[PDB]
């Protein structure tokens, strides 16, 4: 069936960068929409970015706009999340999600609608 | 959040008696059920007695019917399990569980489904 | 199209007895789930259809993922099932302020036991005693004889995954 594995999290300083990978297994990347989520301690799993299948649009939340970027590698069946100019407020566990559905621009940020999830990867951004 | 904390239990020779208690708190539902589940070594959690809150109606398992008695106090704070004529088959971990229940419906055993809150368990050894 | 009657209804139906409203010959929430299968949501506004069916019910927060083709769980297997070739959209929004009581909201139930899984768009409103053991029940609830329906009992202090959610499913016929 569908399987997600997120990797790439690491301890990084403020202002640095980090690239997160989400390897799809069992299905084709082009036929699934990918969404990235993060979970701060004590808070719920909140959406960050959305990559619609079939060359659809990409949506980002206002807090990461301009600093985060999502890409797709059909050869490696892997979705990426480029995170630049990180801040200590970006810390938490980051998950990817997959769904064969075309989402609305304001209807994907909730995690309750996504059926397939990974297992998360910790991103720690120390202050200065 | 709902808390179910058990007390009582321990080692007892066959034919003896034992009483368990389940201190419930945080349950404000108009209709719910409280049950006792036995996790025997090798087996999984199976209900042996339950009750509904509004009228106190109970249903027992054939294995324990006539020997075990589940009851509640007036304040609906403590739920007891009176064990009489204990035997080797009753050995295991005993949990108390609580869950919603539709009005006018009998509580369900031995299924664990329908019980959303559980206790930490208590070891009862009859040998 | 009279969508206000579907979305702004005072009381929704239980998921086991989900309500369907047929809409034909016609023409927003703060935070919500809105997705479509088979078609993009930007293209649904530019697509003519003969009939649109609106299925409405209430489930838990963590059960919304089951309202999709090819899923399993108590809701998808025993209450509301979508076909693998489903072409439509799924809408779900939080209704904790409307469908939660401190003493428990008992308006909404779901089917907890059944002998087999539901076919797509099948509705089962029966209340026959479910036989879990080897002995017959004869319509008497008891040990290994379950009433097949279960209450959610929504309380306002539950977690986001346990809060009630109103769901609307739009199917299209043309």
């Amino acid at each position: 069936q569908v399987q997600l594995v997120e990797t790439g999290g690491d301890l990084v300083q403020s202002g640095g960068s980090l690239r997160l990978a989400c390897v799809l297994s069992g299905v084709t990347l082009d036929s699934y929409s990918i969404g990235w989520f993060r979970q701060a301690p004590g808070k719920e799993r909140e959406g960050i970015s959305y990559s619609e299948k079939s060359s659809g649009p990409t949506y980002y939340v206002d807090s990461v706009k301009g600093r985060f970027t999502v890409s797709r590698d059909n050869a490696k069946n892997t979705a990426y999340l480029q995170m630049n100019s990180l801040k200590p407020e970006d810390s938490g566990i980051y998950y990817c999600a997959a769904d064969e559905a075309y989402y609305h621009e304001k209807g994907w940020q909730s995690p309750l609608g996504w059926p397939y999830w990974g297992q998360g990867t910790q991103v720690t951004v120390s202050s200065t | 959040q709902v808390q179910l904390v058990e007390s009582g239990g321990g080692l007892v020779q066959p034919g003896g008696s034992l009483r368990l208690s389940c201190a419930i708190s945080g349950i404000t539902l108009d209709y719910y059920a409280v049950g006792w589940f036995l996790q025997a070594p090798g087996k999984e959690r199976e209900g042996i007695s339950c009750m509904r809150n509004w009228d106190g109606r109970t249903v027992y398992a054939p294995s324990v019917k006539g020997r075990f008695t589940i009851s509640s106090d007036n304040a609906k704070k403590m739920v007891y399990l009176e064990m009489d004529n204990l035997k080797s088959e009753d050995t295991g971990v005993y949990y108390c569980a609580a869950g919603p229940l539709p009005p006018g419906i009998s509580c369900r055993i031995p299924t664990p489904l329908g019980y959303d809150d559980w206790g930490q368990g208590t070891q009862v050894t009859v040998s | 199209c009279p969508f206000d009657e579907v979305f702004d209804a005072t009381r929704f139906a239980s998921v086991y007895a989900w309500n369907r409203k047929r809409i034909s010959n016609c023409v927003l929430a703060p935070f919500f789930t809105f997705k479509c299968y088979g078609v993009s949501p930007t293209k649904l506004n530019d697509l003519s259809f003969t009939n649109v069916y609106a299925d409405s019910f209430v489930i838990r927060g963590d059960e919304v993922r089951q309202i999709a083709p090819g899923q399993t769980g108590n809701i998808a297997d025993y209450n509301y099932k979508l076909p693998d070739d489903f072409t439509g959209c799924v809408i779900a929004w939080n209704s904790n302020k409307l469908d939660s009581k401190v003493s428990g909201n008992y308006n909404y139930l779901y089917r907890l036991f059944r002998k087999s899984n539901l076919k797509p768009f099948e509705r089962d409103i029966s209340t026959e005693i479910y036989q879990a053991g080897n002995k017959p029940c004869n319509g008497v609830a008891g040990f290994n004889c379950y009433f097949p329906l279960q209450s959610y009992g929504f309380r306002p202090t539950y977690g986001v995954g346990h809060q009630p959610y109103r769901v609307v499913v739009l199917s299209f016929e043309l």
